[PDB]
């Protein structure tokens, strides 16, 4: 078979206090048979402690600080073969 | 108390799939929500399940300005004037041919057999215009699947297997059909809202509670005092109903500048979840679009979208479409974008506040009443009630009439002829063939039963009207160029009842 | 169209409480969703409200590869080869003899006028395996409690006020019934998707909003770009169904180490709060257990589990049970331990983004459709409709047809046999017996109708078969010690049909 | 206690033989083992010996699952929607045409007088796919033979000796059989040894 | 996919007339139908000849043909206890269904199907 392709809907969020929470679609991930599991991890980030670290198609993102965020998106396949994407986040302060 | 339309129109069915049947899948690959698995079949099929298929829009407003309801009782189908032309293409020509020897094969599936598609709003009816020519549309249907690949209990459909006519030029098909009972459609908008069916001059006998807490020298105090309703707390009265059921949807303007900058067309859609996969609500259940003089708004999934003439098939903006809008159900039925209401989430006591929560989704309640979603001239007829142990108020959610037993598909194709044998026997599936399509008349002849409207109102109600003024095109008219338009979606509640 | 299946057993009734009535609480000591009031009475009686009572395992195999749906329609009851002993124990020994004067009373409630039990699940049938003898069970049943005591409405029921049969040895007893028109029961899966039923060749005529926001420069821009839905966005065709309600179960898997590390199989449990006490739902509203390729979960409390021969009654595991899983019913039933999808929840603009929740709950709305629970060759066939002024679609729950006026309670108790009483009177209650029991035979033969397989499918469906490899042991046999077991639940889909 | 299956079938019938009958041996060199003597026709024959002519696998399935013997009764055959089609190659290109006033020959030999060649495992049944379509196979067989050479008692059959029944556009063929008494074939396994 | 029937050979003794490769051993199978194009002459000299005409028209046929057989069944009627065994589909998913056309419309037959699955007792 071929190995799961990863897409993630928004690649340059860009949202700002006093707005807190976004959200990363990955439901739109493709692959020949079907995606098995789901897994977001930020890559790096403002120091904190709300993460979320998930295994939900759609990401939502709560209590963001200001900062640049990057989330990697890895899909499973249902022989065990995987993918990744990256995705970007910006939260600015206010103005 | 009856109307009867009748619609002919030619059309050309062309070979499909080469004759074949074939496995057709998302196994290319595709999102979960996305995969299928199904069979694209070498049979065309017919389909008039539009309301202008029938109706031309003369008679569409004849319907409506008239009647209160209305609702199928027959139809006659016919397939005549049959002619099949063989195309032969030498030296980068093509020369086409009448052959009065071959055949078309035609099946109908009276006995529902084959999986249903018509009620699934797909684009391949006879043309609105009745001087257009169109193409059947080729059949296919899905079947369970597990991502991209199929399971045990998927079916495979061979339509050969059932007995079909044959017609040849001269031959002609004809069918009738029976619709079941089924309630007629409300082409009517009621003159009274559900929250003021009362008496406006008499106060009402039963009390509510009106006041929580009463001045006690400087602060307040715990006391409960009663009052009866009257018109000046009309909002406090007892009644004996509710509004009809709720799934909410999200709110978008057609005002650009209104609307949020981010991509939400999904992560905010209302959603329905089975077995592992989503689907968007579309439309959901009966609901108004909009709240009075909020008229730019509307449930981000929640009305049927038409396009207008010409509009493409992808991320078309919105003056390509034509946005209906259910605000004449506003009086039964809860808006589309807002909370059903609200409800108590504690148990309120001295040292705790009462405290409530918005219900954004409402089953039915004893006591709930409700319109269904309106039909339009360009919107669909009726839809096949699934066959389940279970079905509450079979209405097809995009419109129209619920049928145990609909009008059954009929389906037609061009009978393969083998092009020059070899001389020598060959075990090998025939795979040359002569090409060929046929052609053809049809005729659709619908009866309609009509609940004449009968209204001893005073003033004068709303009737669907042209506009008066000059324009440099009519309205439901063809162009200059000879291409006909349906400037705007016409739904069917004009005349007023009251509740 | 019908199949006659006939059973017959042999019984044994011993004397119950002495002949007493007794009333019976939770009146030592119990948490408030324990309480209970009721009445033991010293009746027993005839339980074949499961199929197995009715069904070899060979006939249950034959009704479910051939039918689509089957219903119960008579039924004939009868008693025979009444013999009552007497029991006398002198010097530490045991002697038995035959009483031809004494009797067996016989009460047939064909009025239901007392409290029915039948329909709770309760373990007393005829033994499925025909060469059992089984011990017939003690009537009894509950009222109204507040707590461990009653109040005025609770009720006593003596059942000799009404007017019974005696049956001396020699003395045979019948009974015939005939069942109300009840739906047929659906023996069948379905071969389509409720989210797949659209013809995936053609797009649809319709609009969905596919875009929201587009590129401007170097950021995006609030823009709404509308599509018509084809085969590659299928999730977001427009559709006229949705899929069955749903009341959210917890999902445990029959791997352990998958599990939380806690007591949850109470504080995680889906409950329903009455009169001030909780109670489990179990099995819920039909749901399917599990979405596919998850075979190894299911809803806490969800399906029936049945158990293995010998399984004891408490903290038994997992190993002991056979847990049955309705993974049929996915085309159209929501998985019972998912959402059954989104509702959005505010109204979003410049400022604001789309909110969305999930909805753990969802009460039945127009356009639903579902199917019910499956019935086993070891489950439940009927239950008693509550007697109420409304009941929402009255399929029972645990499975089966619900009835109105089910098969009636059929009663039997040993006439008391005063012992040698003193030769003064004594206006005192007699409390000197002579000890005694019952025996006999009983047979239940009852009429089905059927709805016989008619599919025109091509290629060859899933029926129910025996493994055909070796085997210590045949399934559905009596071991080496003359002990019969069910290895495992057989459900009643195997057949296929469209939706 | 009975079921009827009923197939459709397209099939393409070229000329053989270029309308000769000719003699076909192993002539050219053999085995003893592989030697034989007899003759192409010109025509060709229906052949619809094979379950799955009728039965379709979900059919197959209904029937093996629920009986224990079954046998053929009767029999309708039928030709229909009959078309000639004339093929002249000029400038090398293909023309096909439609010839109303041709005709096809069939001959139905119920007196068994020809050798019989159904029966011998042979490739040419009507598809089991009701979409197929098959090129209907030619007429052959076999007489007497010693080596690659014929004998006196060799048959030669030539079948517009025979009354055929003549069919152009328009005309169809119909045949009913009734099958003799056989026995029921046994559709079980003996659950005893 | 196998045969059906097959001609009992005519002959003095016959023990047993089943067809070895199995089916119905007829005495009077259904008769072979055999079909074949009339020859049409192309141009003909218009001068005599007694020569055999050998320049055709050259053509072929086509149509339909429908085959019915009624077959006379003996339901299955155990009293057995157990169940028994039944040909099934495996339940499993798959990339095809058997028994069905794959991508590209080509029909199979993935396994050779008997007709001995119920039991009877000796
Ligand atoms: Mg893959």
């Amino acid at each position: 078979n071929r190995p799961p392709i990863a897409i993630v809907s928004p690649q340059f969020q860009e949202i700002s206090l006093p707005t807190t929470s976004t959200v990363i679609d990955g439901s739109q991930s493709t692959d020949d048979d079907k995606i098995v599991q789901y897994h977001w991890e930020e890559l790096k980030g403002p120091l904190r402690e709300e993460k979320i670290s998930e295994d939900t198609a759609i990401l939502k993102l709560s209590k963001l600080v200001p900062g640049n965020y990057t989330f990697s998106l890895t899909v499973v396949d249902s022989d065990g073969a995987t993918n990744s994407t990256t995705a970007n986040l910006t939260v600015n302060k206010a103005v | 108390d009856r109307v009867i339309t009748t619609s002919t129109r030619t059309w050309a069915l062309p070979t499909y799939n080469n004759h074949l049947y074939k496995q057709i899948s998302s196994q290319s690959g595709a999102s979960n929500d996305n995969h299928y698995f199904g069979y694209s079949t070498p049979w065309g099929y017919f389909d008039f399940n539009r309301f202008h298929c029938h109706f031309s829009p003369r008679d569409w407003q004849r319907l409506i300005n008239n009647n209160w309801g209305f609702r199928p009782k027959r139809l006659n189908f016919k397939l005549f004037n049959i002619q099949v032309k063989e195309v032969t293409q030498n030296d980068g020509t093509t020369t086409i041919a009448n052959n009065l020897t071959s055949t078309v094969q035609v099946f109908t599936d009276s006995e529902y057999q084959l999986p249903y598609v018509l009620g699934s709003a797909h684009q391949g009816c006879l043309p609105p215009f009745p001087a257009d020519v169109f193409m059947v549309p080729q059949y296919g249907y899905l079947t369970l699947n597990n991502g991209s690949q199929a399971v045990c209990r998927s079916s495979f459909y061979c339509l050969e297997y059932f007995p079909s006519q044959m017609l040849r030029t001269g031959n002609n098909f004809t069918f009738s059909y029976t619709f079941e009972d089924v309630p007629f459609h409300s082409s009517y908008a009621h003159s009274q809202s559900l929250d003021r069916l009362m008496n406006p001059l008499i106060d009402q006998y039963l009390y509510y509670l009106s006041r929580t807490n009463t001045p006690s020298g400087t602060t307040t105090q715990s006391r409960l005092q009663f009052s009866q309703a009257g018109a000046s707390d009309i909002r406090d009265q007892s009644r004996n109903w509710l509004p009809g059921p709720c799934y909410r949807q999200q709110r978008v303007s057609k005002t650009s500048a209104d609307n949020n900058n981010s991509e939400y067309s999904w992560t905010g859609a209302t959603k329905y979840h089975l077995n592992g996969r989503d689907s968007l609500v579309n439309p959901g259940p009966a609901m108004a679009s909009h709240k009075d003089d909020e008229e730019k708004f509307f449930p981000q999934s929640g009305v049927l979208i038409f396009g207008k003439q010409g509009s493409e098939k992808t991320n078309v903006d919105i003056e390509k479409v034509m946005i209906t809008d259910e605000e004449e159900i506003r009086t039964t039925n809860p808006v589309a974008t807002e909370q059903y209401g609200s409800v108590s989430t504690n148990l309120q006591r001295g040292n705790r506040q009462a405290a409530t929560a918005d219900v954004n989704t409402q089953g039915v309640l004893p006591g709930m009443v409700w319109q269904d979603r309106d039909v339009y001239l360009q919107g669909p007829i009726w839809a096949k009630i699934p066959h389940t142990d279970g079905h509450f108020h079979p209405s097809p959610l995009m419109g129209g009439f619920g049928l145990k037993h609909p009008p059954p598909q009929i389906l037609i194709k061009n009978t393969p002829v083998p092009a020059n044998p070899s001389t020598t026997f060959s075990a090998a599936k025939f795979a040359s063939f002569i090409t060929q399509y046929s052609t053809g008349q049809v005729s659709v002849e619908i009866e309609w039963e009509l609940q004449k409207e009968n209204s001893k109102r005073w003033n004068p109600e709303i009737q669907y009207t042209s506009n008066y003024n000059k324009s440099v095109n009519v309205d439901f008219t063809v162009d200059t160029n000879g291409v006909y338009s349906e400037p705007r979606p016409i739904g069917t509640r004009y005349l007023t009842r009251n509740l």
